[PDB]
């Protein structure tokens, strides 16, 4: 299929929230796996035309990615910490659906995935 | 796999 509409990152009609936790989101953990040697190919949507792979939006309906997810903390999209780790856990569980075992992506996406893990370990005070 | 080799 030609490739849908990224996820947005604003909505006008959207609360908006800072909470503590959520700049640890932004500072901390996006910041941390975004700089990883792993990060690349989740820093944007999956472009299933470029990689040529007609039956990824068939079997992912619920696409995600790191670079929705900083313009989503950038933007203040989130009102809570859960539906930012929500779509980070989307963004692993997508790359685990589509992709097999041993694929790079799926050594890629463990890597960062237990990365992601040990800093949600790690999650501050909410207030 | 599907989406190739990507590791260097």
């Amino acid at each position: 299929s030609m490739n849908p509409p990224p996820p947005e990152t604003s909505n006008p009609n959207k609360p908006k929230r800072q909470t503590n936790q959520l700049q640890y989101l932004l500072r901390v953990v996006l910041k941390t796996l975004w700089k990883h040697q792993f990060a690349w190919p989740f820093q944007q949507p999956v472009d299933a035309v470029k990689l040529n792979l007609p039956d990824y939006y068939k079997i992912i309906k619920t696409p995600m990615d790191m670079g929705t997810i900083k313009k989503r903390l950038e933007n203040n999209y989130y009102w809570n910490a859960q539906e930012c780790i929500q779509d980070f856990n989307t963004m692993f569980t997508n790359c685990y659906i589509y992709n097999k075992p041993g694929d790079d992506i799926v050594l890629m996406a463990e890597a960062l995935e237990k990365l992601f893990l040990q800093k949600i370990n790690e999650l501050p005070t909410e207030e | 796999g599907a989406k190739g080799s990507k590791i260097n």
